[PDB]
């Protein structure tokens, strides 16, 4: 009976070490997939930038007529 | 800071350097008051900034042309040293008679800029050659100020004079007379021609009427992207000395090439991208550089580019690479790597990238062959001798200085030959 309990307790005692080790491996797989999302937004906020700039300046070019004095 | 002084000589330079010091203004936004809006300017009490510059010249009429122009109010009129009869075109008197006359207070003052000075760093000279004014007594200038100031570097940014684009026709003689007396006491003498620069704004902007004023802007242009790595922080920065060790191996092979990019119109403006491998692809071609000097005619002995905005160094230096073993048969090959970069975080008012581009080749001797050209079809006649020979001037000067000449281009010609 008690080398029983105590198979239990080493059962028991590696069983939860093991789940822990893998909720640490989850939660560092969603810190990688937080991580991703701010690669995945400023190259997004970058480009709208970019375009609105370069269209910008396309409009201040092409805004040159002619005079007429 | 590394300070620099600034010598305008001759009516050309005088309205280039104006076009510059309105051109540096734009850029460190200093309204034409002189107040906000130390290499170059200099304090005067109230916050005003006066650029530390010094102008001359023998026609007091080119004063007027300098108080014209918007930002002119900036100079210093205690720096203002002025002639009377104005060199009329001939070498002697801005030489030997009436330029002897006036290099004393010009050196004086020029004095009084240095000594109160500190951090100098190195010179800077604008001025024609075939003009007596710019090119006499700046060169004497030149000569004083470095038998005077050895150690530091000079930069004259001479407008050689291209026979296609006719002024004059004394324009040889004064040229070489020039370049003689330049090879010794200048360390960079980068030329630029009003050919090239006819040529770049016909076919390259399309401008309508070009007239001096967009020259002059390019040139200005060109010379303030030079040591802009320099005023403002940069990834990799540079100065004038880190462009004068890596660009002259010789004590005499320093003539140099400018170039600058980007440049387009309007109706073409809509097409084409800003990256390296666009400005590379624009800035080593030959309708993009100011000297009437094919390029491709020859190698390149060496080359450094100042870039302007912000990339990732990774790009640049492949491009570098890339353009460095694709044209090999316009490269030279007993110095390894003869290309180099400098880039700087800040870019020109108004773009995001900009190439500022210096070459040391083998192929602008052709343009002082032409010229030295020039010279033997006017000297075997002696024609327009006496007006040098009434001032002292001997024909010693002429024989040694077309020597001199066909010395530097063997020099260039052989180095062309000189492999390994
Ligand atoms: N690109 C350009 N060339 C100029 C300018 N002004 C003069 N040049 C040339 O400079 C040459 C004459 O030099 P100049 O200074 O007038 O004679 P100097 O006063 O006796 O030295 C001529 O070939 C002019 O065409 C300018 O503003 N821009």
């Amino acid at each position: 009976t008690q080398t029983l309990e105590l198979n239990r307790m080493r059962g028991m005692l590696e069983d939860d070490f093991n789940r822990k080790k893998a909720s640490i491996r989850q939660a560092v797989k969603e810190e990688n997939q937080q991580l991703d999302k701010q690669k995945r937004d400023l190259e997004k906020q970058s480009n709208n930038e970019k375009l609105n700039y370069e269209r910008t300046e396309i409009d201040m070019v092409k805004t040159r007529g002619q005079k007429r004095p | 800071m590394r300070e620099i002084v600034h010598i305008q000589g001759g009516q050309c330079g005088n309205q280039i350097g104006a076009k510059f010091w309105e051109v540096i203004s734009d850029e460190h936004g200093i309204d034409p008051t002189g107040t906000y809006h130390n290499v170059y300017y200099n304090e005067a009490t109230g916050g005003r900034y006066v650029p530390r510059a010094i102008l001359m010249d023998l026609e007091p009429g080119t004063m007027d042309s300098v108080r014209a122009g918007p930002f002119g109010q900036l100079f210093r009129p205690d720096n203002f040293v002025f002639g009377q009869t104005g060199a009329g075109n001939n070498w002697a008197k801005g030489h030997y008679t009436e330029g002897a006359e006036l290099i004393d207070s010009v050196l004086d003052v020029v004095r009084k800029e240095a000594e109160g000075c500190d951090c100098l760093q190195g010179f800077q000279i604008t001025h024609s050659l075939g003009g007596g004014t710019g090119s006499g007594m700046g060169t004497l200038l030149i000569s004083k100020v470095r038998e005077e100031y050895p150690d530091r570097i000079m930069e004259t940014f001479s407008v050689v004079p291209s026979p296609k684009v006719s002024d004059t026709v004394v324009e040889p003689y004064n040229a070489t007379l020039s370049v003689h007396q330049l090879v010794e006491n200048a360390d960079e003498c980068m030329v630029i021609d009003n050919e090239a620069l006819y040529d770049i704004c016909f076919r390259t902007l399309k401008l309508t009427t070009p007239t001096y004023g967009d020259l002059n802007h390019l040139v200005s242009a060109a010379m303030s992207g030079v040591t802009c790595c320099l005023r403002f922080p940069g990834q990799l920065n540079s100065d004038l000395r880190k462009l004068a060790v890596n660009l002259i191996p010789f004590p005499r092979l320093h003539f140099f090439m400018i170039g600058f990019a980007p440049l387009t119109s309007r109706g073409s403006q809509q097409y084409r991208a800003l990256t390296v491998p666009e400005l590379t692809q624009q800035m080593f071609d030959a309708k993009n550089m100011m000297c009437a000097a094919d390029p491709r005619h020859g190698r390149y002995l060496t080359a450094s580019a100042l870039f302007r905005g912000r990339m990732s160094t990774k790009e640049v230096d492949e491009q570098m690479l890339n353009v460095q073993n694709k044209n090999s048969s316009y490269f030279v090959e007993w110095i390894p790597n003869n290309i180099k970069s400098s880039i700087c975080d800040i870019p020109p008012k108004g773009l995001k990238m900009a190439v500022t581009f210096v070459g040391n080749s083998t192929a602008i001797q052709e343009m002082f062959k032409r010229v030295a050209e020039q010279f033997t079809a006017m000297f075997r006649r002696k024609a327009f001798l006496h007006w040098y020979t009434g001032e002292g001037m001997d024909e010693m000067e002429f024989t040694e200085a077309e020597s001199n000449m066909n010395d530097l281009v063997s020099e260039y010609q052989q180095y062309q030959d000189a492999t390994a």
